[PDB]
């Protein structure tokens, strides 16, 4: 077309709008392929992610316009967003390709993880994070697989989250490295089974803190067992009442667990790994209280907010920023042929 | 307080 041009990227080819240019492979997975292009009218750089064989199936179909519905229900700076999306196709009938435009950030939490940081960066970065999961939240999405990987960064200490509501395969953070499993990241309540709420996200962030403290995984479990067995080890035998809420069989292998009495905090983030000795003490008391096994024990996004250690950054137009939209769960309920998911698609894309 | 507006990436 006029309007578009094509480039070869890899096996693949990419026909985008001609105001992104150079584009260069940086991801790609059976679901997409994500290439880095300079956009030439925004004067940016940008990352371009074309989703692969959307239409295959019924799945991928519902999945396609699910991804695009949830980029619409957000609108936030510690959250990516979806600068533009296009298809170079000019009919319903035509269409087939679906290209989505976002933020290039500079690299991954598993970069920083590595750094040594002051506080300020330190608190800072937790701060953006709690601002990007309060907003999502707000709008409805439980994120549940927060990671390093999915927690993008910029040399300017601005981050923002990805993958949001996507299965751990369809998202961005799959297609490209460093890449680190989910598991070591997911709260009790969900290894175990027993549904969760918001702060299912706050022992995630607990996890990524501990991380870049430590410069370590905290739970590196091999597999399920091992991870809630790593976590008691470290963290002490749940109480009785956080195990009577588990289903019948799972409650009686937790209960004949050993008892074990698990670390302190200070045991657990020795001085030793922090530079401001007010500040080690606020950042280790923030920690004892993500890292809290049982959720109804856990503390809740707006009182991380609130902590001593996160509360020097606070801007209201920060946390209270709305959402535009809130995301309905009767999509995650609703039925279509791949043709009726194809013109739902077909007209947001053209909207 | 001034926020960081660098991080030392590689």
């Amino acid at each position: 077309d006029n309007q578009f041009y094509s480039v070869e990227v890899g096996d693949s080819t990419f026909t985008v709008l001609k105001r992104y240019q150079n584009l260069k492979p940086i991801g790609s997975g059976a679901q997409g392929i994500v290439c880095a292009a300079y956009d030439a009218v925004l004067d940016r750089n940008v990352a371009i992610k074309k989703l692969s064989r959307p239409f295959q199936n019924q799945t991928h179909a519902k999945r396609a316009y699910r991804e695009l519905v949830l980029m619409k229900c957000v609108n936030h700076k510690n959250i990516i967003s979806l600068l533009n999306v296009f298809t170079p196709q000019k009919t319903l009938e035509e269409f087939q390709d679906v290209y989505l435009v976002m933020e290039l950030m500079d690299a991954n939490l598993c970069q920083v993880i590595q750094m040594e940081l002051d506080h300020e960066r330190m608190s800072y970065l937790l701060y953006q994070m709690l601002c990007g999961i309060k907003h999502l939240h707000s709008a409805g999405i439980i994120h549940r697989d927060l990671k390093p990987s999915n927690i993008v960064v910029k040399s300017d200490c601005t981050l923002k989250i990805l993958d949001f509501g996507l299965a751990r395969t369809a998202g961005t953070s799959f297609m490209m490295t460093p890449y680190v499993v989910t598991r070591y990241y997911r709260a009790p309540e969900v290894i175990l089974g027993m549904g969760y709420k918001e702060n299912v996200d706050i022992w995630s962030v607990g996890c990524i803190m501990g991380e870049m403290v430590r410069h370590k995984i905290l739970f590196p479990g091999r597999d399920y067992i091992d991870q809630w067995n790593k976590v008691i080890e470290q963290l002490g035998t749940p109480c009785p009442e956080f195990m009577k809420k588990l289903q019948p069989t799972v409650r009686n292998y937790v209960e004949n667990r050993p008892k074990y009495a698990g670390l302190t905090f200070p045991k657990l983030f020795p001085d030793s790994l922090f530079p401001n000795k007010l500040k080690a003490s606020q950042a280790r008391d923030l920690l004892s209280k993500m890292l809290v096994i049982d959720p109804a024990k856990r503390i809740s996004v707006d009182d991380a907010l609130q902590h001593p250690y996160i509360n020097v950054w606070y801007d209201p137009a920060e946390v209270e920023a709305p959402p535009p939209q809130i995301y309905d769960k009767q999509l995650d309920e609703r039925e279509h042929t791949i043709e009726e998911w194809k013109e739902l698609i077909y007209k947001e894309v053209m909207n | 307080v001034v926020r960081p507006g660098s991080l030392d990436l590689p």
